[PDB]
């Protein structure tokens, strides 16, 4: 403001923030197990048995 | 059989400004 004695002001701020976030987890577990056993009593010992 | 994974991303910024306008001019010889 200026009157006719003059007075000088003025101002202008800017403030910004980006922030940002990400997370990824990823699990994969597979077991088997697998038994085969056969008895034979059928009267071969080395071709019956195998 | 066993298997894992982990992924992790962050990002961060941050921005300022800050402007300044000020003049004086007078004139009622005498200037400013
Ligand atoms: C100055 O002012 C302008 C307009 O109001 C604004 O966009 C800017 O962020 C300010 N700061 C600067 C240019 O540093």
């Amino acid at each position: 403001y200026e009157d006719k004695i003059n007075v000088g002001g003025g101002l202008s701020g800017d403030h910004c923030k980006k922030f940002g976030g990400g997370k990824t987890e990823r699990a994969r577990k597979a077991m088997a197990v697998e038994d085969i056993i056969s008895r034979v009593r059928g009267g071969s010992s080395g071709w019956s048995g195998g | 059989e066993e298997q894992i994974e982990a992924f992790k991303s962050i990002i961060q910024e941050k921005t300022s400004n800050f402007n300044a306008a000020i003049s004086l001019k007078f004139t009622p010889s005498l200037h400013g």
